[PDB]
């Protein structure tokens, strides 16, 4: 029992890296990425795997960090480093978009060029 | 981080903390050391007093590890199982230390190289013949083996010998013996 | 007799002790033991408790076994050993099993002693793949005019026999049994079909019962019969039609032909249901499990036709489905109905009202059908069917009474195809049309005397040719005409 | 590469330990140590260097320790136009005992769908020659189709009516995936083609590629074999520009099969007991089976509806992937009509007047109106009967039964149980049938006469013989 | 859905009241029209009943869904702790 | 052995033995209590400790109680003069009149005959009764199912059935009360008093009671009738009889079964009935047959839970 | 007490549905395997052992007895849920209250159809 | 002495996970320290599932929990007649104590 009770935390803690703003993968699987580290990262707080895959840090338990993956988990591994970007989510607004065709991250895929907007909003 | 398993693969909370002790204790050869440091911890930990305070669900996580680290500085204990102590006061899980403490120990039982031979007999073993099937037992083994025979006796099963070495079991008991006559028999 | 066990049970009694592999029970309880130990054991092994149980290894985890217990739990303790056998689960086939009533594992059951196989075949092989198979094309004859005419059953198809309970689905399948007596004391030893009944979930006595009907009618000598009736484990419920269809593919796999009953599928569906529900599965829907179609699939997939390069042989299977209260549209029957090439609906209106056997021909269905038809038949059954759809579409209006009425069978009679194509003419070429419905059965009596004690000549050339000549056809009519001014 | 060790065996589902070089997931792996080859595909890291693979065969006789070796990469199948006229498995095996099939290049089965640039947008009517498909529900060049229906209602036999006419008349390289079905179908299809010169066993012109999962596989091979008959496919389109036709029966198995194992990946169930990731598995599954801009597909998928519910997560989820949905129904195939299309739940994306036309449209329209106007007086006629119904009710009540009679034709493969031989009744002769039918042509006629029946002429001749010989 | 078939079930029964009680004065009142009303409304009686005994049939097999459907539902929630 | 209890949660108990555990379906008493509690080994959990459900109310049960084994599953006393007397799942007796001093104890928990003692003929069992024996005839070894009321005379077939099996054979009868109303009870105990099938103060009772009430706990309810069974199954096989079997409520047989499934733990089925319903009504059931030594018939009165016979 | 010292009592429990709520309650923060609408595998026990309580005691141990009048709640009339159907299947008898017959006029509102008293005509004085 | 005493380890909306009580039977009544009282129902190895007849906002972990050695007893008798008691049998009607001088299980 214990989802970072797993032996190589443990050997490696009782035989003696900057887990406050990076994490490494646990446990992936169907999208759910389980992070040991990431002590600082906040809930609903946004953050980079090492494949350039995004998450989104849903659950924050007192031990790991349950991940949603903005992708396909077949390029995260177990062990994979997980850094802090610091923000939550958020778009590209403005009078630029209209016209436009973009995904759930403000990205356009219509392939008329990239958004030239200037404002965010989370 | 790699990490090195032992040749037995243990189980449980008990298992996963032992098998993370000899994986830190392969990578710089004190497997021996900490295995009598952690019969130090355990018989420390099985006198009544220390025992209860540490198997208290009232005292705070802060006190008793501050009784464990005191009392582990006392005996000037490795790094490593100071270490190893203070993880089950952290993650709570001190008070099961003692099947760490015996998980481990089956775990170096294979590092040496024994396995363990249990003899039932329907009477209590002569000498001679005792150490006749010893010496039998030893033959079914490679080099660098040692026997862990244990035998003790069950009056119930009418005769011959029950044999376990290891998990390999040979039923030359009696009774079984009857039961198979009869079920030949029967059927 | 001091000679009956002193002649080999000692001398020869593999009295001999040997290095074996074991493990011990942590925890029995909801059918499933868990076995700390036996390291090597494989996926679906075979393996022997203490008891003399036996049970198969399901579920290998890093630090236990999960056994599958053959039997009851009552008889497993915490600490008992558990030996391997190093085989995957298996039964003992063969031509031994001729007579022999067995329980789920091969044992016998009926007291006339060991089953002398040579042979012993998994239980859960794979089904034969796309290349090894071929199209039905030979007639498995059941001797019921109504499914012999309107449903017929190829060798090597899967025809369901659903229906609600009492309406006459085990006698379908008794008389299907017994009507293959006529071919295997022929001549032709392509014809021969051995018969195989898997009796899940069933009363005992009423297994008992159906062994002495078999026995009777001198149809046990070529007739397995599998019991894991109502009081056996759930595991061996479920083993069961596995154990049978190995039986069966002894035969499919040697150039003979085999058939085989499940009775029925829905036990064996509760029983799996009951297995997944006690290791903590999710139930779907109607609380089974996801896999309860694979269950049957799996099952019914391994009855097939080989082709010629592959031995020739086949495997015939009908299963059997019980609905509630006439529902088609439920899980378990939908399922086996998406598996099986066709079914045989059986209704309680048309059991209540006389009509028996109660086949809807409106609703029953053989996919392949036509295609393993002897030609007479397919003659005088093709109007037949023209004739009866034109009956139930205006419900000409006494043709469809008459031929409803002819429909009728006993129960243990099963007519030889020459027969059924002999009454099914008087019928639909209009020789009935104006003889008053109460009848027609009794007309069919003592025609179908007639033809037999007196015209065996006409019979004999309708079954060595296979088809209804037009000199046979003008024979017959005389036949017939003569008879019905005399009747 | 790696090497690891098994370590626990359930069911479909292998965990499997390394030592070194944890494989990514969706990697194959084969199991050492066997008499034929086993391969795991990776769908977990459980942590511990430990993964969770499902097994694409039988896992009996597996053994705790096994060795386990990794690929490096998924399941890899050959693509190619060697694929043609051959019969391969889940993993790209050949089973039809015709040897190796010699492709210069293997595709993995896990891609990624064409991207939204990528997309096709023209919709062209496909003709079928079926008059129920062809009036309320017309299919499209290069659509995606769906034929949805319970247990025996007729979805394989519609399904080969659709491979016989458009299959063979079509020049595009066809491919048809069995995923759950029976295998007693597989052997025919693969027979008829032989028979019928579509698969060339000597001198290899063949135009259609098989693939193969029956239900008597495990979860794992029915639940990849749509992605490799899928693959297939996509190759078929993208690397050569053909325009492909796809068939998949059964779709449904799909879905079945990874509820069958997801239990043993330790997930908690939804709602009818499926597995969590049900509409997102679906949805990188049916996005790759999609027209491009670099080539064509028209799919045609059988979908099995458990229960007969319709509104089970798995048909549900099925339909909005759909651009024409032919639902079969159980209460109008137990009329005898058959096809069993349900006219007032079959939709169409092209039925639009600005794309079949207004006379098309239009008689579509009121035919289903017309039926719909019949079903609701169903519930009054069964209790009041039909003599209580107004003049005008009772006329529409008749054309409405002239025109579900009407609906129902006899295929060239269901002769075996129609009698009659299968008639191909061309698009216009549809319309022109139903426009008269509807405007009142045929009130004198009996309903008998337009049950399985080729054009109205047709009917018009059965009419008459039915009142000469009655 | 449950309180659909309760509603239309209902319907049909007091339907098949109405049209055995208009039976009973048909039958009543012809002792050449009142024949044919006794027997429309002995038709549309019967008729009645077998339309209530196929919906009852179909209000069992759905309450047996629901009641399965919510206990899976129960026994999922408990064994997600 | 003796174990000592370490868990009670309702009417499951958990016992922990130290030397040999008692194998599934086993009795198990408890030490010290003022009447007589008897626990059923359920199953096995390991640590050797073995969960068991309770045929009697478990307040005032402490941690550390000893818990004595008994070796068999449950004994009642069998023999021909438990006729005329009532008697709990325990076998102990209800009447108020006294120990049933019998010869020989049966287990309950029995296995179904083999497939060899079975009897492979149909055979009428002549009840005397001219509507039975006519359009619906019973058949030796068989269920049969009462689908009467209160209104109706029930009571009196039943005693009907009694005298007329006790005098044109020579069959003495049991009546199983499972889950029963103790005013029902009392009232058919005095209406058989009265009509001379029970007799107080001879030993010409043709009819042995025994009753598992509604207000024991779902472990007696479930075993309530496997003792009836068992006393049914004694004069069967060691007499020869054709003995009457009644069951007061066949379905509350089956919801005992189910709360006492779900009291275990296990996951319910179709409706919310044990996973186990069909194999629990199997093994009961079988036992119920015409073996080659006599045959037990049964007469199960039948309740149909919402009137829907698909339930 | 009463019913045990020679007297007759009256109990009336209104209402058992409440009763029957709070104890699932209880039992599911307890941890205990819930089963139909959640309630625990007892919950006919519970009420049972409640109203078997209730009984004539012959004149040998002072002729008492204790009379219980259960109250159940259902919901739009369903007597075939499961706290109903446990309470019925206990009890000697019920007295059905309708609102359809309640705004008829009929008041009390004893749907008389559908009421059932077992042992009531033996109680009944001669008279009545 | 914990054996006839025990510590509240859990609390959580009516039910307390109460550490101790060892000699504690099965549905007796224990006494909170803060006055509330309880009952056993859960008898488990490691702790006591007590129900609680008050609110939870009174007790928390650590409290202490006494012993009673009786089951679960309400007062019976005459002197009720005519009182509006509560499911313990105290007086709620302000009209002073029960005369009861039978208690009964
Ligand atoms: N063709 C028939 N003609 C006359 N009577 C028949 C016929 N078939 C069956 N019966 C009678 O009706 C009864 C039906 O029993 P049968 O076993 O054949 O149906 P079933 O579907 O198997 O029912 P069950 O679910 O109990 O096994 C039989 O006992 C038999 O006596
Ligand atoms: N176009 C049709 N004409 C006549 N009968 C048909 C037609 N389609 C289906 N049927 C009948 O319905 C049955 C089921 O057909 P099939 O498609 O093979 O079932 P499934 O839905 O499992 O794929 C067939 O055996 C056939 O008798
Ligand atoms: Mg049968
Ligand atoms: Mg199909």
């Amino acid at each position: 029992t214990g989802t970072a009770e797993m032996s190589s935390i443990l050997e490696e803690r009782i035989l003696g890296v900057d887990l406050e703003e990076t994490g490494r993968v646990l446990s992936i699987g169907d999208g759910i990425a389980r992070v040991h580290g990431l002590r600082n990262v906040q809930a609903e707080e946004m953050v980079e795997f090492s494949s350039g895959l995004k998450g989104m840090s849903l659950n924050l338990e007192p031990d790991n960090v349950g991940v949603v993956v903005f992708g396909n988990d077949k390029l995260i591994k177990e062990g994979d480093i997980v850094k802090r970007t610091g923000a939550i989510v958020d778009v590209p607004v403005g009078e630029e978009l209209l016209g436009r065709v973009v995904d759930a991250l403000g990205n356009a895929i219509d392939g008329k060029g990239p958004i030239g907007s200037k404002t965010r909003r989370r | 981080a790699k990490l090195v398993r032992p040749p037995v693969q243990v189980y449980g909370i008990e298992g996963r903390y032992a098998t993370a002790l000899y994986s830190a204790a392969s990578k710089q050869n004190k497997l021996e050391q900490v295995e009598k440091e952690l019969l130090r911890v355990a018989q420390i930990l099985k006198e009544p007093k220390v025992a209860a305070s540490v198997l208290n669900p009232y005292v705070k996580r802060s006190i008793k590890v501050k009784s464990l680290n005191d009392i582990t500085a006392k005996e000037r204990f490795s790094p490593l199982t100071t270490n190893l102590i203070n993880l089950l006061a952290e993650n709570g899980r001190l008070s099961n230390t003692q099947g760490v403490v015996s998980a481990f120990s089956t775990m170096m039982s294979v590092h040496r190289g024994e396995v363990p031979c249990t003899v039932t007999s329907a009477s209590p073993l002569e000498e001679a013949t005792l150490s006749e099937l010893k010496t039998v037992l030893k033959s079914f083994l490679s080099q660098g083996q040692v026997l862990k025979l244990e035998a003790k006796t069950d009056p119930s099963i009418l005769g011959g010998m029950i044999v376990r070495i290891g998990e390999k079991y040979v039923d030359m008991s009696v009774k079984t013996k009857i039961q198979k006559l009869g079920r030949a028999m029967r059927e | 007799e001091m000679s009956s066990i002193l002649e080999e049970r000692i001398l020869g009694a593999d009295t001999s002790v040997d290095l074996e592999e074991t493990g011990r029970v942590l925890s029995i309880g909801d059918g499933i033991a868990r076995v700390h130990g036996l390291r090597n054991v494989q996926a679906e092994e075979m393996v022997e408790f203490s008891s003399g149980l036996k049970g198969m290894s399901l579920n290998l985890e890093p630090d236990n076994v999960g056994v599958v217990v053959f039997g009851n739990d009552k008889l497993i303790k915490e600490g008992d050993i558990v030996k391997r056998t190093g085989a995957i689960v298996d039964v003992p086939v063969g031509e031994e099993l001729l007579g022999r009533v067995v329980d789920a594992l091969g044992n016998a059951i009926d007291g006339k002693g060991p089953i002398g196989s040579k042979t012993r075949r998994r239980v859960g092989l794979k089904a034969p793949g796309i290349i090894p198979r071929i199209s039905v094309r030979e007639p498995m004859q059941t001797g019921i005019k109504a499914v012999d005419s309107l449903v017929p059953i190829g060798r090597g198809q899967r025809e369901l026999i659903i229906g609600d309970r009492q309406t006459g689905k085990t006698s379908i399948a008794i008389d299907t049994i017994i009507n293959q007596k006529r071919f295997n004391d022929g001549s032709d030893e392509k014809k021969k079909l051995y018969c195989i009944y898997v009796a899940i979930g069933q009363k005992r006595s009423t297994v008992a019962q159906l062994v002495k009907r078999l026995t009777d009618a001198d149809a046990m000598k070529y007739t397995i019969v599998v019991s894991a009736t109502a009081s056996d484990a759930a595991p061996l419920q479920y083993l069961a039609p596995y154990s049978g269809c190995s039986m069966g593919e002894y035969f499919r796999d040697n150039g003979k032909h085999a058939l085989i009953i499940y009775d029925d599928l829905s036990k064996q569906a509760v029983a799996y249901r009951q297995m997944s529900l006690l290791l903590r599965r999710p139930p779907g829907r109607e609380a089974y499990p996801g896999d309860v179609f694979y269950l049957h699939s799996r099952l019914l997939e391994r009855a097939a036709k080989m082709n010629d390069a592959f031995g020739g042989g086949s495997l015939t299977a009908l299963p059997v489905i019980e609905t509630q209260a006439g529902d088609v549209s439920a899980y378990i029957p939908t399922n086996v109905i998406s598996i099986t090439d066709g079914q045989i609906f059986l209704e309680t209106e048309l059991f209540y009202k006389g009509i028996r056997p109660a086949i809807n021909v409106g609703l029953s269905v053989s996919r392949v059908g036509s295609a393993a038809q002897t030609r007479a038949m397919k003659q005088v059954a093709g109007t037949m069917k023209l004739e009866l759809a034109q009956y139930r579409e205006v419900a000409l209006l006494s043709r469809g009474v008459r031929l409803t009425e002819l429909l009728k069978q006993g129960q243990y009679s099963p007519m030889a195809i020459e027969e059924q194509v002999a009454v099914i003419y008087a019928g639909v070429r209009g020789y009935l049309d104006k003889l008053e419905p109460s009848k027609i059965t009794k007309f069919e009596n003592a025609f179908l005397s007639h033809v037999v004690s007196q015209h065996q000549a006409l019979l004999g050339t309708i079954r060595a040719d296979g088809k209804i000549s037009e000199q046979s056809d003008a024979k017959l009519k005389e036949i017939v005409t003569n008879f019905l001014a005399g009747f | 590469a790696a090497t690891g060790r098994i370590v626990a065996v359930i069911g479909a589902v292998v965990d499997v330990q390394f030592d070194e070089g944890l494989p990514p997931i969706l990697n194959a792996l084969e199991v050492q140590g066997r008499e034929t080859r086993l391969v795991l595909e990776v769908a977990q890291h459980l942590g511990e260097s430990t993964v969770r693979t499902i097994a694409m065969d039988g896992t009996e006789g597996l053994v705790r320790g096994q060795k386990v070796l990794d690929s490096g990469a998924p399941i890899k199948i050959p693509v190619g136009p060697e694929t043609l006229g051959r019969i391969m498995n889940v993993i790209g095996e050949p089973i039809d005992e015709r040897g190796p099939i010699k492709t210069k290049q293997f595709a993995p089965i896990h891609a990624e769908a064409p991207e939204f640039m990528e997309m096709s947008v023209e919709q062209e009517i496909l003709v079928t020659g079926i008059k129920v498909v062809d009036l309320l529900a017309p299919y499209a060049k290069g659509g995606k189709i769906g034929l949805f229906g319970g247990a025996g209602v007729g979805k394989t036999v519609l399904i080969m009516e659709l491979i016989n006419n458009v299959a063979k008349a079509h020049g595009g390289y066809s491919v048809f995936a069995g995923v759950g079905e029976r295998t007693r179908e597989g052997n025919d299809l693969y027979h008829e083609m032989i028979e019928s010169g579509v698969i060339n066993l000597k001198d290899a012109t063949s135009k259609v590629a098989l693939v193969y999962g029956q239900m008597n596989e495990p979860p794992g091979a029915r639940a990849r074999v749509a992605l490799t008959g899928l693959t297939v496919a996509e190759y078929f389109r993208d690397q050569e520009g053909q325009d492909v036709l796809l068939f998949i029966d059964n779709i449904f198995r799909f879905t079945q099969a990874g509820s069958e194992v997801s239990a043993l990946l330790g997930r908690i169930p939804s709602a009818v007991g499926y597995q969590p990731t049900l509409a997102t598995d679906m949805g990188t599954m049916q996005e790759r089976i999609t027209t491009t801009k670099k080539g064509s597909i028209t799919s045609v998928q059988a979908i099995y509806v458990p229960a007969d519910d319709l509104t089970d997560p798995a048909p549900a989820t099925t339909f909005a992937h759909l651009d024409a949905t032919t639902v079969l129904s159980r209460a109008i195939a137990e009329l005898g009509i058959y096809p069993a299309v349900d006219p007032l739940d079959s939709t169409s994306r092209i039925m639009d007047p600005n794309i079949v036309g207004s006379e098309h449209y239009d008689v579509a329209r009121g035919v289903q109106k017309i039926l719909q106007d019949y079903k609701s007086l169903q519930d009054i006629i069964a209790i009041l009967g039909m003599d209580e119904l107004s003049e005008e009710d009772k006329l529409t009540v008749s054309r409405a039964r002239k025109i579900q009679r009407f609906l129902s034709q006899p295929f060239q493969v269901a002769e075996v149980f129609t009698g009659h031989m299968g008639k191909l009744v061309p698009l216009k002769e549809t319309i022109k049938g139903f426009q008269q039918i509807l405007a009142g042509e045929y009130d004198h006629l009996p309903e008998q006469a337009f049950y399985m029946v080729g054009p109205i002429e047709e009917a018009v001749a059965k009419a008459d013989k039915l009142a000469e010989e009655h | 859905t449950l309180k659909d078939i309760t509603r239309r079930l209902k319907s049909i029964k007091n339907i098949q009241k109405i049209t055995k009680s208009m039976k009973m004065v048909a039958a009543a009142k012809y002792a050449s029209e009142q024949s044919a009303r006794m027997t429309a409304m002995d038709n549309a009686s019967k008729n009645a009943s077998e339309m209530i005994d196929k919906l009852t049939l179909t209000f069992n097999r759905t309450r047996q869904a629901v009641i399965t459907k919510e206990l899976i539902e129960i026994i999922s929630g408990a064994a997600a702790l």
